């Protein structure tokens, strides 16, 4: 473990530092605009809950086939924000197609 | 600040030659390996059109 | 009578759970008056102004692109418009450009699927304009 | 010779007539590395006198610590011992324990040393910051962050450090108000980032209230000095020890929280900043 | 030594660069992808790099303090912030030929007097006005 070897590994990792600490300041920008936004959003969302939130309505059995929309970005370096959402959609398709119902997703994401 | 201090420079990353440094590499190439083939279909089909024309 | 409004957009926010006594809106199959223990009535919205007549007295007016007048068997009205904007930022002068513009591309649009747009088109200039 | 200039500007040293009180023994580079060891001895001799024969508290300002070693490695190299390792004097240690012992408490009086210390490729590590280190009892950060802000004296308050601070030495009272400025200060600056980030509105009831009385406190930290006054305009404040824990005790307590924040800017004892509270438009 | 060993003019208009380049030193991090930042944070890259612009100078072309001073001037008080990057050198070059020649007496008032005085950032900050409104052609 030479000096040399030393000074390139604390080097890259200084780099890495730098970047990461850019990336969350720039990450921390859009994230208060995207929570901006949301408040505005969720009473817009709250509207479409209220169909089944008063005229309560369940899938009577069985459909004969099914839609998972499991939406995200195509932007990683988010931790597990993809990974649940997969996780949740192949747990629904274990889920269902056992009752026969052909399930189709559409990968927003 | 103090000069003394260790400082880094543009391409330690690759210079260092770790998993981040290969990483980088593999990833570069990844991306413009599938954008040559682009290109290159892309010159394929600029020769056909020429042929034809 | 004492009937929560909820009039919100993808941008902005209007009334939003507020006792209101009548809310006219531009719905299709024609326009009906929301009013305080109204029909539960879930009816698509049409380009239009809606007006919302609250308790005080006063009665605010905008103008509405499409949605939904989600009225439930309780007081509660969800008023969803994609576009809901006030009659001020509207321009006149482009309204009726627009219109006549419209109008006449309705010759131009062969297709009656491009004829339809056309339509869509004309019809909102048409509540437009007598917006305006 | 810029030091011995703006020394008689200031008025510690008079050329006039006996009002001195600063000796000063020079070392320059331009001499051999002996001399440049031994001018340290020399300069502890002189104020050895003041604690010995005249029974005072002297003041020995050994500037750069870090050349006396230098010095000391230079003349075993030229006497031929063994270098050590990173090669300074195989003697280090004893010699930095020679010069050092000798600033002490006696009977009859103490010298107090201010040693400005260089640290060789910003390492503590290394064998002379070490070995300084070892003699060391407090320590002063000027900080051209603190600078920058405009407290004067730039002393950075959360990293500068003694190792009196404890209450059975400061008493409990002092190491209490000690304490609490240190978190108070602490505290600020962590939230510093939550309000960069998000916002001032975006901080919580007491997280508002706790950046108030820190940057009252940062600001009460600035004193006038009076060596500085003919520029400055403003009299130097010589605040007793009393004096500063009260005022700091206030501030923490949150007595003057109503007072504004440039009251406590560039003052002396509170009362000086609550007057000048009063004076402000 | 510091600004002790600076003419006062250059005092004048180094202090300014020098804040606002530090600045720019302290957010250089985000330029890379800073896009998406505070407006201030867009206006100090800015800033630092017109004034880097500014700084570059060519292999053996000692300037004269005067231009030094009329350069800096330019690029402190904001006049090159619209100036597109690249053209921030060309705009040094031709600015220094105009004030040079047209403007010797200036010059020499910087170079004579040693300062800016009032007058003189006034004239100064016509002549630079004016040549930047039609430097671009």
């Amino acid at each position: 473990a030479t000096l040399k070897d030393i000074t390139r590994r604390l080097k890259s990792i200084k780099n890495i530092q730098k970047i990461t600490k850019s990336m969350k300041m720039v990450a921390a920008a859009k994230y208060a605009r995207a929570e901006r936004d949301l408040k505005p959003a969720r009473v817009y969302g709250i509207g479409s809950l209220a169909l089944y939130e008063k005229a309560d309505i369940k899938v009577p059995e069985d459909k004969k086939k099914h839609l998972i929309i499991g939406v995200s970005s195509d932007r990683g370096l988010c931790g597990a924000i993809h990974s649940s959402v997969a996780k949740q959609i192949k747990s629904e398709v274990a889920n269902l197609t056992a009752a026969g119902k052909e399930v189709k997703i559409v990968g927003v994401g | 600040d103090t000069p003394e201090g260790v400082r880094s420079g543009a391409g330690a990353v690759r210079d260092a030659g770790g998993a981040f440094g290969k990483k980088e590499q593999a990833d570069e190439e990844r991306y413009f390996r599938a954008r040559a083939r682009e290109q290159l279909a892309a010159l394929k089909k600029h020769h056909e059109n020429e042929i034809s024309h | 009578g004492q009937m929560s409004f909820t009039f919100a957009s993808p941008t902005q926010v209007f009334f939003n759970g507020a006792n209101v006594r009548q809310v006219d809106v531009p719905t299709q199959t024609g326009a009906f008056g929301i009013l305080a223990s109204h029909v539960p009535t879930l009816q698509v919205l049409r380009p239009g102004l809606v007006v919302v007549h609250a308790e005080d007295g006063t009665t605010s007016k905008y103008f509405v692109s499409s949605g939904s007048v989600t009225v439930n068997a309780d007081s509660s009205v969800q008023l969803l418009a994609e576009e809901a904007v006030t009659l001020d930022m509207l321009d006149p002068g482009v309204a009726k450009a627009n219109l006549e513009k419209a109008q006449s591309e309705l010759l131009g649009a062969a297709d009656e699927a491009s004829r339809a747009e056309i339509q869509i088109r004309i019809e909102a200039n048409e509540a437009l304009v007598k917006a305006l | 010779n810029d030091l011995y200039h703006e020394m008689i500007e200031s008025g510690v040293i008079n050329l006039k007539d006996a009002t001195s009180k600063v000796a000063l023994v020079y070392g320059q580079m331009n001499e051999p590395p002996g001399a440049r060891a031994r001018v340290a001895l020399t300069g502890l001799t002189v104020a050895e006198y003041f604690r010995d024969q005249e029974g005072q508290d002297v003041l020995l300002f050994i500037d750069n610590i870090f050349r006396f070693t230098q010095a000391g490695s230079e003349v075993s190299a030229l006497l031929g011992r063994i270098p050590s390792a990173v090669g300074y004097q195989p003697t280090l240690a004893t010699d930095m324990g020679t010069m050092q012992e000798r600033i002490t408490t006696t009977k009859k009086g103490s010298i107090t040393s201010v040693q400005a210390i260089y640290v060789p490729a910003d390492d503590l590590t290394d064998p002379a910051p070490a070995t300084t280190f070892a003699h060391l009892d407090a320590t002063t950060v000027l900080s051209r962050a603190i600078a920058e802000l405009g407290i004067y004296p730039a002393v950075d308050p959360l990293d500068s450090t003694s190792r009196i601070m404890d209450p059975n030495i400061v008493g409990s009272e002092h190491y209490d108000v000690a304490r609490g400025v240190q978190k108070i200060l602490q505290d600020y600056k962590s939230l510093q980032d939550i309000i960069a980030i998000l916002g001032m509105d975006e901080l919580s009831e007491e997280d508002k209230l706790t950046v108030s009385r820190a940057r009252k406190i940062q600001r009460f930290l600035s004193q006038p000095f009076q060596v500085a006054e003919v520029f400055t305009g403003h009299l130097g404040k010589l605040v007793p020890l009393k004096e500063t824990i009260k005022g700091f005790q206030q501030i923490l307590a949150g007595e003057y929280d109503h007072l504004p924040e440039q009251a406590f800017y560039m003052v002396g004892p509170i009362e000086e900043a609550v007057a000048k509270a009063d004076k402000l438009a | 030594v510091g600004s002790a060993a600076q003419t006062r003019a250059m005092k004048q208009v180094a202090g300014t660069m020098k804040l606002e380049l530090a600045q720019y030193r302290e957010v250089a991090a985000f330029a890379q992808f800073g896009s998406d930042l505070d407006a201030a944070t867009q206006q100090l890259l800015s800033r630092g790099v017109r004034l880097t612009e500014l700084l570059k100078q060519g292999q053996y072309a000692p300037m004269a303090i005067e231009e030094q001073v009329a350069v800096i001037y330019a690029g402190v008080r904001g006049y090159l912030d619209k100036l597109e990057p690249s053209k921030i050198t060309k705009f040094e070059n031709a600015f220094l030929s105009h004030v040079i020649s047209q403007h010797q007496a200036l010059l020499g008032k910087i170079r004579a007097d040693g300062k800016i005085s009032e007058e003189t950032d006034a004239k100064l900050k016509e002549i630079v006005t004016n040549f930047l409104a039609g430097f671009e052609a």
